[PDB]
């Protein structure tokens, strides 16, 4: 019933921080997961595994080759399988909606997700979240991952939140390292409160 | 205060939220497989597909039920796209069809200022497996759009889709793509007259290579499109 | 020239699947059932005949009673020569019983030039019953280069499962209408194959792979609407798509 | 072979590649400046903007140029070009009307098949600064596409490009989106009758914050459109 | 009622520019130039009457000679009565000369009810002429309320740079055909400037500036065509467009 | 003359790749970028500086949120600043034009670029190449950039190059660290090579 959008570039953490979402939280929530980001046949597979879910809760779907058009202006065939898996899952409390890829320009459609979490990570470079994009200012939380990399790439996490903080305003965003579940309690916290 | 003359470029807008980038109807198939490299495979792919699939299945169902929708018959409407149903057998393609026609009714009954009428409005609640073109065949009807006016809204409508999917895809250069648009005019003529010609019987003609490609669509080991 | 065949069969006293009446007219020549396996029976179809002419027409009519596993293999091929102003037809009418399972294909139909063909073909089975169906069409007299030279060809197919339709096929050709050979319809191929499993204890995937093993056919498989299977393939000749057919039909029986 | 009924369906398309899905002519400012946060305010905005900017400048720009075309008068139809370009001071607005008419008119000539005639091929050689809506003028003209028809499709076709940069970036629901073309249906025939009757003493006629904010996106500090 | 402004000016012989020539009928009144800086002399323009009646016109013409460096400053407001089924016109046409700077605005308009007001504004200048000339539009008295009641106004510019045209402008307010309150119109302000910079010696980013620091305006700075500036901007209030267009000119004057 | 696109997923090295490359080739050769990937002012400036390039030679083009249309189906304004950066330099021998930063499914139109360069690099996954986007498959060089980050994040550079030579099959790609210019003559040489 309650919808969260996910995107950000290819390579963020995008699903990472999905199986990693799922695994804590499916226990005590009736959730499901729909998803932009597939080529091959072994995408969808490989996603169910590492997410501790039945394949009825994961529903492929495919962009055409337009990822920012299937998430914004026509949602159609997105929003064709919201409405499917509303008929899979008539208890269900909340539909994570994974994007194909995509830019700092990256929005949900208001009828597709009622939240969006923007996932970048500190290795694109620390100088991304004064670039200044929708998805650094509108998203309703953002997620700054792979801290872990920071001091071999040589990034100024004290610079990313600095930055972030003059572009969110008070949206709020999280440091995290997806590997280690680290700031992961952040996010399912956030959730909990904000969409509830 | 609703203008069908407006109304008309407004269902038929590239931009009208129904989804139909997102699919090849077996067209991506083709292209991996080397069957349409350039721009003239690409027109000779299209006017093979407008001739055989989309002629006697998506034209040829639009002016049935708009015939039907004419004299309120839904029963008879309901029986053609039963039919379409049974008789479409890639997957992929049945699917695609299916949810562009869910997704056309979804947004005109969005807008609430649109008055369809009772018969259109008791269509949208009966229809099981409506398509893109049988309810919009009943939509047509419904408002008095003419015919043969409909039909070619429709007809381009659907065609550019398949044209810029070779422009993407393929790819080719964008002026290829308006070449191609501007080469299917003759065809596009023939394709309305033999529409309003063609009786019943001719629905759902059977294609053979096109059914194969929208089938072979589904185990592509790497892909873009959900047809 | 109204060419008949009827057959119904049932499980013997034996406990084998048998004919329990028959009857037939040239062209047609039937035999009688083996057994390669258990449940399994076999009988063959074959044609006396140098094809059909003006005004020929043939009836067919299977009954397949109760818990019959049968697999009848029609041997021969369908010509169709030049019928001048009239046409040949093939009417069938296919019964298929509880917990019965049916392996069935007409003769594969060469049309000459000028030859003008119409065929129906209704099937009738229970929630139960079993069904691999299939027909075979060919361009022409590929020996001699012939390649859509014939008149009109049409044919039906309508399959109902306790008097609901779940299935239905249309194909008419017509080399005056359009060029057969473009990359939608024929596309350069000369045999073409269209096939259905309902009801079969058979996965997709596994089906999939028969199609994939079969040299010198391009072909594909997928779910119908009402969730059972449909095969198309085509070839440069009749025995890549008969072969393919038999490794099918293999995967079936052994289940 | 070229049918006009299906050619100005085509040149009118979406995705008839000019590029104007890149440019908003000022919205985008009005939109971060938090005046369009809704679909109420977006309306408010588009009946303000087509009934200032687009009624005086493109939509009677382009009644002028076919009339001219009409006389073969070459003259008359760079000197309305001339005084465009002359009086549209924000640069972006400028600039993107300009690139516009550039990929209209390479376009049409990219189409080998199509003759535009000795007129339009004169036109095309002349023109400095042609816009979209002069250099359409001249095509339709050219063609003898008749001048209301000519209109209601270019107007219908720039308005929906509008309409979906507002999904895109306030963001609206795309339902919201075609809410906001059925409402417009009684303006878009006002503006036509409008068009018909003003003379050419009313080119160019001033807008004042539409100017201002189409200016101001300039200098934004962070931004998606090129206008 | 036909009033005249006349002005013709000239290096004198101390260096400094002069008036060479001139003449004028009420509501103008002319007064002598001053000096604030070396080489820039101004001149303040004034008016005695009551506003402008049905029949009115005036007559203005600017001839500014070569290597003057003049500003013009109009220091009163331009008020139009009702003119019933008349109107009150206002033309004037300009001359600057070779390396001549020209700084002019004309009187503010104030708009009574059913006011019906025409201007045309002719401007000729050399390529090494500099220009620095403005507009303002008021809604209507503001202080009793009275927003877009005047019937119609039309006011025109052209500016050509040795006969060849570089800008116009075509202002056409008719509160009759439009609500000019919209957020594309006047947007809830009750004032507008418009202004153009030709040839100055000035970088956009300097304009950019003095918008920035202006209190109470909503406003702009962009490139024409003919890469010049143009400056547009929206005040609840004359004085905050007037200081704006003093700063403005001060960037260019001590260049 | 000679028109080379760069499309990849944001962070993977596009820009670094670039201004590397006008380093080195500008010298002996007549050049010019346009480039998408752009939000702020201050990004078309740094990009000026890094590359030791004159301010005339790169053109910014906004996508208007759609990075993929921009360079594939319309790449009109694209087109239309090619056509202004031939009028700026008639001499002009090789253009590079970068994309907003895009997904696998990332293609140029053969109107704008007449030779593709994919960028990905080492920290998106090992398992990035075998996915086999049109970007991996079609692009006549694929370049795998940050192999120093490589033990870090655990990732496999056998791996990577077995599944790239399966893909491409006789189309190069190139291992590449663009900090330390290591790989960047490879690059450089393909270049002089196949485009002229
Ligand atoms: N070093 C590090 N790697 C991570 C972290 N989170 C995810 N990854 C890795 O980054 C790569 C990309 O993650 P993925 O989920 O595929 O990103 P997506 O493209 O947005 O779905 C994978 O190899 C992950 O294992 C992290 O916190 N630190
Ligand atoms: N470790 C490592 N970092 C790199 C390499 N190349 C680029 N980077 C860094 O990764 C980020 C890539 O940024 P950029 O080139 O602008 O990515 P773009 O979005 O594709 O244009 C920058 O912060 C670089 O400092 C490399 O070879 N190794």
């Amino acid at each position: 019933m309650v919808k969260i959008g996910v995107c950000g570039p290819v390579g963020s953490g995008k699903t990472a921080l999905i199986e990693a979402l799922t695994r804590h939280m499916s226990k005590d929530y009736d959730m499901a997961v729909i998803t932009n980001d597939i080529y091959t046949k072994e995408d969808a597979e490989f996603m169910c595994k590492n997410s501790v879910m039945p394949r009825e809760r994961i529903i492929g779907v495919e962009t055409g080759g337009c990822p920012h058009t299937a998430i914004r202006e026509d949602a159609s065939m997105n929003l064709e399988a919201v409405e499917e898996m509303h008929g899979r899952f008539p208890n269900l409390e909340l539909l994570l909606i994974e994007s194909g890829g995509d830019n700092l320009s990256a929005t949900f459609n208001p009828e597709l997700a009622d939240f969006t979490i923007f996932v970048i990570d500190v290795a694109e470079g620390d100088k991304i979240p004064r670039k200044g994009g929708p998805g650094i200012t509108r998203s309703d939380l953002l997620v700054i991952n792979k801290i872990d990399l920071a001091p071999y790439v040589g990034a100024d996490l004290k610079v990313m939140e600095r930055d972030s903080k003059k572009m969110r305003g008070e949206k709020p965003f999280i440091f995290t390292n997806i590997r280690a579940k680290e700031g992961l309690d952040d996010v399912i916290a956030w959730i909990k409160r904000n969409a509830l | 205060h609703v203008d069908n003359e407006f109304l008309i470029l407004q269902v038929n807008d590239a931009v009208f939220p129904i989804g139909s980038y997102t699919h090849s109807f077996g067209l991506e198939t083709y292209i991996q497989q080397k069957k349409v490299t350039n721009k003239e495979s690409a027109l000779e792919y299209l006017k093979a597909n407008l001739s055989s699939q989309f002629l006697y299945t998506e034209m040829l169902s639009l002016k049935l039920t708009y015939e039907s929708a004419l004299q309120q018959d839904l029963k008879k409407i309901l029986g053609v796209e039963e039919v379409i149903m049974l008789s479409t057998s890639p997957m992929e393609l049945r699917l695609a069809n299916q949810k562009l026609g869910n997704r056309f009714i979804k947004t005109l009954q969005a807008m609430n200022e649109l008055d369809m009428g009772e018969f259109f409005n008791a269509y949208a609640q009966k229809t099981k497996d409506p398509t893109h073109a049988t309810s919009y065949g009943v939509f047509a009807a419904s408002l008095g759009i003419e015919l043969k006016k409909a039909l070619r809204h429709y007809l381009y409508a659907q065609t550019s889709n398949m044209v810029i999917n070779c422009v993407k895809s393929v790819p080719l250069s964008q002026n290829d793509g308006q070449k191609i648009l501007l080469s299917l005019q003759s065809p596009f003529n023939q394709l309305i007259e033999k529409t309003l010609e063609l009786d019943e019987s001719h629905l759902c003609t059977a294609s053979v290579q096109n059914d194969i490609k929208a089938m072979q669509h589904e185990s592509l080991y790497s892909r873009l499109y959900m047809s | 020239q109204e060419s008949k065949l009827r057959l119904k069969t049932k499980i013997g006293a034996d406990g084998r699947c048998v004919i329990e009446d028959n009857f037939f007219t040239p062209p047609f020549k039937l035999m009688a059932p083996f057994y390669p396996k258990d449940d399994l029976a076999e009988i063959m179809l074959l044609a006396v005949s140098p094809g059909m002419m003006r005004g020929d027409a043939q009836d067919v009519q299977l009954n397949i009673g109760p818990n019959c596993k049968l697999r009848i293999t029609s041997q021969s091929f369908e010509k169709i020569h030049n019928t001048e102003d009239g046409f040949a037809s093939r009417d069938m009418h296919i019964v298929v019983g509880e917990n019965a399972f049916l392996d069935f294909a007409p003769f594969p139909l060469i049309p000459f030039e000028n030859a003008h063909f119409k065929g129906n073909t209704t099937i009738s089975l229970r929630s139960s019953s079993q069904l691999l169906y299939s027909e075979i069409i060919v361009a022409g007299r590929v020996a001699r280069n012939e390649l859509f030279k014939f008149n009109r060809l049409h044919t039906k197919i309508s399959i109902l499962q306790d008097e609901k339709p779940i299935y239905y096929d249309n194909t008419i050709l017509d080399p005056k209408t359009t060029d057969l050979n473009n990359m939608c319809m024929f596309d350069g191929y000369t045999h073409y194959l269209n096939l259905v499993l309902v009801n079969c204890p058979i996965e997709l995937s596994g089906v999939r792979e028969c199609i994939e093993e079969s040299e010198g056919v391009d072909g594909a498989v997928s779910e119908t609407a009402s969730s059972h299977l449909c095969v198309k393939a085509l070839a440069k000749g009749s025995e890549p798509l008969l072969h393919l057919r038999e490794k099918i039909a293999r995967l079936v029986t052994q289940t």
